[PDB]
């Protein structure tokens, strides 16, 4: 008969990993309110290619982030100045690319 | 005074390795120019150094306890980002990766990884094995999981500035690296050169 | 569970000017 | 200094898996020493594609 | 009866490798043809003995207590200044060597060397590893360093010259060379040949 | 792994220093011309030697057992009268004598000397001073009492002769000396070269 | 080095060299200090950077 | 023996850049 397991068990662990490099726009290729827009980061375990959390992804179907941060860590003096917001839409579906109003944006 | 018996001769030192140049940004255009360095730490790889002038005289190594360090010799004023990290592996070549961020991770991933501004210093230790194994001395040969214990990887994350907002382009140097090593030879004999 | 997956620190460092002694 | 971790932890899992089917070679394929031969799988645990290990 | 117990299989033995030939005055022109034996001494690499056959039914070996041995067949009138050491590192190849002192200093200066003129015996020792690591007992294949844990290099430092200070152009048969040893097989099996 | 504590490194080992060669009937003319072998026994003078290879990686030095060997390469038929002794006072020069008598009693006398017939093997000592001095691993400078804990001198005492009572007026080569010693080096460091 | 008159033997029991620098952070160059124990070994001599380092 | 012949001290101050309020 051979009959696998039917215990359908959650497995939580934990780590850090690393998105990507941010890329302010400076003024010559700032020129519009979608070049204001440095990072679109999907927060689907599955989309850290690198990563190895991603590739477990695919050992299981469901996942839920009990708990998740992202975090900024600078390589710059500071001497320069430039202000950032940063904020995880939980609906992806809510594009800021649409919008004009640069305010409106922020 | 004729013995024929082999023991370990575990001697500690110090060594200074290169001189590392940060890219810049005219020779820096694609992700495998972000990779400064790629240098063994295989004893009998550097050159002139007290470590590889021992080694030559055995077969075999092992680091029992190694660190490479970076002391800058630069201001605090410039702006750059490092990670390095000792794969263990030396037939792990990153050089194929096209996706930079794909080779920071992969890098970062490592559990020796270290991440410094190029104008502070930070060690870099080497992971040593859990089996015993021990290495050979000489030059590289038909296989490199043999000689090789690890190989460093020296990464450039960000792109050189100084104290003003341009960029720099002319590829200046920015720190040295030194290898504060533990290693223990086996066996008495001379290598061939 | 698995613990310390990928576990990564912070600790940062200033850098002043003049040193002074 | 962001220094990742320096512990080389050993961690063991255990679990089954699944290699292939074998394939008996019947009269008409078996007219020599290799044909014998049904499965030649090695063991690394890198060589089980489909799996997760 | 059918136990699948894998257990180290110490046994001892002796053999016979070959016999030698000092190469004179006319062959002797370089600092390779001062090379009387390049021989390993892995398992199987001495097939029509006992020690191969033996290799033959496990799959690995490690040489526990191994001595090579020169035994002559000429007089003592002779003179001829032999070295004989057993590098433990196979890809070391002496033959990409031109000096002569150095050739002779490399083989020297291994651990497990005897000098000694070709009309008395001697007994040339293995000094092994400490890793613990197993060995191979087939044929070679992509590397060495797997199946062969030594190798038996003799050496011709002095021109072979008779009763008289005189040297002789014969290029004559000296002796054979045997192996006392005692050797740990790990994995019953039966190799190809 | 940046320790700076300086211990001593006894290691054993063993090295080829040069074929020797006996004067004959001819160039033996006087006291001097007996002298076959006025060789230091300091760590670096032998260069492609592994002693030296090693001092170079050390400041200092001392002999904690060395043992010069004598190895023919010549029939028992032959016969010649040698002495060897190892001089621990490198500025003793014998070549200023010319009474033979008086250098083979002067090398008879030391404590560390033997005397064999050149066709047999013998070993040579080296008695060390007791006052645990250390001595430098360079090349020699202005003095050499700081750098030379010993000089090996090599005597013929009797003519060559052959088979008969007859002498030989061939000046040819006997042996060579080897080199069996365990040393202690104290403070890392490279010397140039 | 005056009182040394006074005596005609000396030995350091301990001694340790201190840098005492006079510049900011902005300048960098790496430096190498070492107190070598036989005076006779002259660096000059050496052409090699490197082999110097 | 004559202790504290040319005893020196050194105590390292920071130089930061704009002491803020
Ligand atoms: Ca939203
Ligand atoms: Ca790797
Ligand atoms: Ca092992
Ligand atoms: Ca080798
Ligand atoms: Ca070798
Ligand atoms: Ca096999
Ligand atoms: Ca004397
Ligand atoms: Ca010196
Ligand atoms: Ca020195």
């Amino acid at each position: 008969r051979s009959a696998r397991s039917d215990v359908n068990a959650i497995t939580v662990l934990n780590g850090s990993d690393f998105l990507t490099t941010v890329k302010v726009r400076g003024s010559n290729n700032l020129i519009d309110s979608k070049s204001r827009i440095l990072v679109k980061q999907p927060i689907s375990a599955s989309s850290f290619l690198g990563t190895r959390i991603s590739g477990l992804s695919q050992f299981w179907e469901r996942y839920r982030w009990h708990k998740a941060a992202v975090r900024y860590v600078p390589a710059v003096p500071n001497t320069l100045a430039c202000q950032l917001i940063g904020y995880i839409d939980t609906d992806p579906l809510d594009d800021p690319n649409v919008i004009l109003d640069v305010d409106q944006l922020l | 005074a004729r013995s024929d018996v082999n023991a370990i001769t575990v001697l500690n030192g110090s060594d200074f390795l290169t001189t590392v140049k940060v890219r810049g940004s005219n020779n820096l255009i694609d992700s495998k120019s972000r990779i400064l360095v790629k240098q063994p730490i295989s004893a009998s790889s550097f050159l002139g150094t007290r470590i590889s002038g021992l080694s030559q005289f055995w077969e075999r190594y092992r680091w029992h306890k190694a660190a490479v360090r970076y002391v800058p010799a630069v201001p605090n004023t410039l702006a750059c980002q490092l990670i390095g990290y000792i794969d263990t592996d030396p037939l792990d070549d990153p050089n194929v990766i096209l996706d930079v961020d794909q080779l920071l991770r992969q890098a970062t991933s490592q559990v020796g990884a270290r991440q410094w501004n190029f104008s502070d210093t930070t060690t870099i230790p080497l992971i040593v094995r859990r089996d015993d194994q021990l290495y050979y001395t000489g030059q590289d040969k038909e296989n490199v999981r043999f000689s090789q214990q690890g190989v460093f990887y020296l990464l450039q994350v960000t792109t050189l500035l100084n104290i003003s907002g341009e960029a720099i382009t002319n590829d200046l140097i920015s720190g040295s690296l030194y290898l504060d090593w533990v290693c223990g030879f086996s066996m008495p004999q001379i290598n061939p050169s | 569970t698995v613990p310390n997956f990928n576990p990564i620190v912070a600790k940062p460092t200033v850098a002043p000017l003049q040193t002074n002694i």
